[PDB]
């Protein structure tokens, strides 16, 4: 080029490539402690010409439904993709725009705590009224009413508005002390008789005025007098029917409210609690807003003419699970994007694994008075005979003081709120008073309904790796710690009517990321409009009943040309038009979707497949699910699904499938398929082996030692040359290892202690007197021991018998087909084996369930080739041929 | 809602035994020795060593 | 590898 | 209050025991490994 450039190799030649041959081999020599390939630039140049068009075409462009079509429950665009010619638009790129506004219903609450009265003691009267209340600020008259005089230029009173005692002014501007004096004035702003008198938490009042006043449609200074003394008016409380209201707060003591009307009397001893939050987004990739995988409602792509579709979906591949897992294998899941939505669920490992390790305290924690000594002793004068000093009070003894468990209080207050408040509704208690919804789902309920400290409060498992057994099975990403759901409801925003305007990727496969070629093609999609199926809460209560809504605005297409120059364009579209030439794409998980219901509460369910080729399966991967929280996506609605949490059956979520105690497979009627023995076990896959004495049991947990050979096996592909762990670059976030989690404790006796015990949950008493007897409820109690943990350590420890489990949690088991059980092909050694190619069989394959009282379904994956070919013959012709070698979609009776 | 009430027991299709432990029956089984277990209830997930 | 892309020893 | 009570529980603890003091009036076993006087030794806050 210029030649000034090549001299300092700005676009010259290579860096080895110019430099004298012997120093290009010195530096090939010594690199690995001497390095010389540092200090000389190797020029760097991109393509001159014909690699970018100049002929003034779009970079990014704009697409408009033709038409449009919104029903009750859906919403349906048809689009106009029509690519130019000399171009290439790679769909990849292609995404839908959506805008509208969104309610999230009264259950939104993005936060835990309160934000009214935030701080104060959570059980006590905001002044109320008869009287009873309080008085902050101080006054050298009261006037014949006027007010209290704040007093100015000979003369001044306040203003019964506001500007009166503003109830956070002070005499607080004294201090250590401040004293009422004989100034004669206290005064003050009392609540009046016809306005709830709910707590003094949650309190909020709207406020009316400017000044920040409370009242109605303006208050009235009363005029509440002396100590007993007489007429000699002394305080003027101002009284102001305020608004009250309490957003954010469900009660916990309403004492026995005397009649249905008591809108005051004697409830100042009412508590008062935070509402549980519920964050409530769009779903994790937008999971769900789109009809994925509804054959009802799905979308289609085809040339302008001849409208035959050519994305023709099932309901057996199941492209959201799948496009959730490729995200994991070809991304990092810990790296929140905004545009997709890409913030994947996730429980904090201190919550489902709770390791109760005990409190830090070692040091008592102090109260000490707000001066530094109270209660003081006037003396004066000394032996001596009093000299020039009924003053100088000097606090006698020493200080007084109060103290706190700090450390032990946090946690128990995490425990509390963390691990103890989404217990199973069964074991979940009533408020004493407090009418309840009758129905079981809407917020109002569960959110009224009260957990118990009792159940969980540092004295469970003590220092051990255990999830509470009874919220072993419950859901953990239902959870206000859900990282993912944390953001993604913390992204839009808070509060009601949240205007949204997000994008949603194409998430099926064949479509995902096709190139497209010149012409003009129709493209329409069908979007879920009901609320419940596409928003996230952490209560997974019902949206649609308690409140809310999602209404569509308008949908646009958008897409991102690269602006190849056209001298090439024309090359590549002449080129990829070959026949041989022709694309191909496959689905991520690639494989059937086969749900099963197990009944409401039972030990096993067997299933079977009438005779069926198998020429290319690879293997078998399954988990459970809870019914209640499986949408049958083969309608454009489900009146059923009433659950809003996580959907482990196309969100990646799945918390159950550590419940199989173990499974069976057996071809046509006997013949099993380990095999030619292999397994330990040469029938039964067991996973949950419960008594040993053969000591098959993995690690310290209570796997089996052919499980845990088959498992981290097929998905880490070590085993057989010793088990080391696996590197992070093939252990994912949804892989195997990074989820499995032994545990143990140890429990008393209940053959050796003969004075075992069986003290049940409301009659127990340990660091009782210091909490409150049932519920989240106040401090009455007493002293005197403890008794629920019988000690299993120190010198009077109890006998002992051990438990463990193997909790692990989004994560699929997987049962390979391949003779070795190893990943040697994505088409398996023995899937293409003779046998199976050529004379089709049946199957009888069932498993085992720990029994849940709440109805569950079975979830089965065969793993089935899910390829796909896609050629374009002409400008604007689209053909697709659509393929599931052991499971073929289509055969000669259609 | 759903009985039952006349119908022969069993129309529903039956298929083979498991044929291994555990599911055939769910009366309270013992132990070598006497000491009994639960046919299909908890505290038969958990890993119960001695 | 081999050339019908990957796999193993059905090649020595 | 906090900090204070996880420099005594994590590091003015560990100090070896010629820093630490027995309590008042209690007594401890002769010898120096095990617990009853590994742990009756007490650590002074001020030190740490």
């Amino acid at each position: 080029m210029m030649p000034q450039w090549s001299y300092m190799h700005i676009a010259g030649q290579d860096a080895s490539e110019y430099l004298s041959p012997g120093l290009v081999q010195f530096a090939r020599a010594t690199d690995t402690y001497f390095s010389l390939g540092n200090k000389f630039r190797n020029p760097t140049v991109a393509p001159t010409h014909d690699v970018t068009t100049d002929r003034s075409q779009r970079l990014t462009l704009r697409f408009v439904p033709v038409d449009r079509e919104d029903t009750a429950y859906s919403y349906k665009v048809r689009f106009t993709l029509a690519v130019g010619d000399n171009r290439v638009l790679d769909m990849a790129s292609t995404y839908f725009d959506i805008r509208g506004v969104l309610d999230r219903g009264p259950s939104f609450k993005p936060y835990s705590g309160t934000a009214y009265n935030s701080l104060a003691p959570k059980t006590a009267p905001n002044p109320c009224e008869k009287v009873r209340g309080q008085a902050p600020f101080i006054g050298t008259n009261i006037n014949k009413d006027n007010g209290i005089q704040i007093g100015t230029d000979t003369t001044n009173q306040p203003i019964y508005a506001d500007k009166t005692y503003q109830p956070e002014p002070q005499v607080g501007q004294t201090q250590w002390n401040s004293e009422v004096g004989a100034a004669q004035k206290v005064a003050g702003r009392v609540l009046k008789d016809t306005t709830p008198m709910l707590p003094c938490y949650g309190s909020y009042a709207k406020p009316t005025n400017e000044k920040g006043g409370q009242a109605s449609l303006i208050v009235n200074l009363q005029f509440f007098a002396l100590p007993s003394t007489p007429n000699e008016p002394k305080a003027v409380l101002y009284a102001e029917n305020v608004s009250i209201e309490a957003p954010d707060t469900h009660l916990v003591y309403k004492p026995d409210v005397a009649q249905g009307t008591i809108s005051s009397a004697d409830l100042l001893t009412q508590q008062a609690a935070p509402n549980r939050p519920n964050y409530i987004g769009f779903r994790d990739n937008f999971i769900g807003l789109m009809y994925y995988n509804s054959t009802g409602n799905m979308g289609v792509l085809a040339g302008q003419a001849s409208q035959l579709n050519a994305v023709v979906d099932l309901q057996d591949r199941n492209t959201e699970l799948s496009y959730q897992l490729m995200l994991d294998a070809l991304g990092d899941r810990s790296r929140y994007f905004s545009m997709w939505n890409q913030a994947v669920d996730s429980y904090d490992p201190d919550v489902r694994i709770i390791e109760n390790h005990g409190v830090e305290d070692e040091l008592p924690n102090y109260c000490f008075p707000l001066g530094g000594s109270a209660a003081t002793d006037t003396y004066s004068g000394i032996k001596a005979n009093g000299q020039t000093w009924r003053g100088a009070e000097i606090e006698s003894g020493n200080i007084f003081a109060m103290e706190i468990n700090l450390a032990a209080n946090l946690w128990r207050s995490f425990l509390y709120s963390n691990v103890a408040l989404y217990l199973p509704d069964s074991y979940k208690i009533t408020p004493d008073n407090i009418t309840l919804p009758e129905n079981k789902n809407t917020y109002a309920y569960m959110n009224g309904r009260v957990a118990v400290p009792s159940a969980l409060d540092t004295y469970v498992n003590i220092g051990a790796r255990w999830s509470p057994d009874p919220m072993d099975n419950v859901n953990p990403f239902n959870h206000h710690r859900n990282a993912g759901l944390r953001y993604r409801s913390m992204l839009l925003g808070n509060g009601r009517y949240v205007p949204f305007h997000i994008q949603v990727p194409q998430k099926f496969f064949a479509i995902k990321n096709l190139l497209l070629l010149p012409g003009s093609y129709t493209y329409e999609w069908n979007f879920r409009k009901d609320v419940n199926m596409i928003l996230q809460s952490s209560l997974g209560n019902d949206l649609r009943v308690d409140g809310a809504s999602v209404r569509f605005d308008s949908i646009n297409l958008y897409a991102n040309f690269f602006p190849m120059a056209h001298n090439t364009a024309s090359t590549l579209e002449a080129m990829l038009r070959n026949d041989t030439n022709d694309q191909s794409f496959n689905d991520y998980l690639c494989a059937a979707n086969m749900l099963y219901p197990i009944p409401s509460n039972a030990t096993s369910v067997p299933i079977s497949i009438p005779s069926r080729n198998w020429a290319a399966f690879r293997g078998w991967s399954f988990t459970r699910l809870k019914t209640k929280e499986t949408p049958s996506l083969g309608s454009g609605f489900d009146p059923y699904f009433t659950y809003s949490g996580s959907v482990p059956y196309l969100d990646g979520t799945f918390y159950l499938n550590h419940t199989f105690k173990k499974v069976s497979i057996m071809f046509d009627s006997s013949v099993s398929w380990p095999g030619n023995d292999r397994l330990l076990t040469p029938n039964e896959f067991e996973i949950k082996r419960t008594v040993d004495g053969e000591g098959y049991n993995v690690a310290q947990c209570n796997m089996t030692k052919d499980w845990f050979l088959i498992q981290m096996l097929s998905h880490y592909n070590i085993g057989y040359q010793g088990f080391y762990v696996p590197e992070s670059y093939k252990d994912r976030m949804y892989s195997f290892f990074r989820n499995f989690q032994p545990m143990s404790r140890q429990v008393v006796n209940t053959t050796t202690y003969k004075e075992y015990q069986n003290v049940t949950l409301p009659f127990q008493h340990n660091n009782s007197g210091f909490v409150g007897y049932m519920g989240p409820t106040m401090r009455e109690g007493q002293a005197y021991p403890a008794n629920y943990p019988y000690p299993l350590i120190g010198q009077t420890a109890v006998p002992s018998l051990t438990q463990k489990k193997f909790l692990c949690d989004r994560t699929m088991w997987r049962i390979p087909f391949s003779s070795n059980f190893m990943s040697m092909g994505a088409l398996t050694d023995l899937g293409q084996n003779m046998l199976y190619a050529n004379s089709a069989h049946a199957l009888d394959m069932t498993f085992e369930v720990d029994p849940m009282d709440e109805p569950t379904l079975l979830y089965v994956l065969f793993e089935v080739f899910d390829v796909v070919r896609i050629h374009q013959p002409h400008r604007g012709v689209i053909e697709a041929v659509y393929l599931r070698t052991p499971f073929s979609a289509g055969n000669a009776t259609t | 809602a759903v009985s039952f009430k006349g119908g022969v027991f069993s129309p529903y299709l039956t298929t083979r035994l498991p044929a291994w432990a555990g599911v055939r029956q769910n009366v309270m089984g013992s132990n070598v020795d006497g000491r009994p277990v639960a046919p299909a209830n908890s505290a038969t997930l958990t890993y119960a060593t001695v | 590898s081999l050339a019908p892309r990957h796999g193993s020893r059905p090649f020595m």
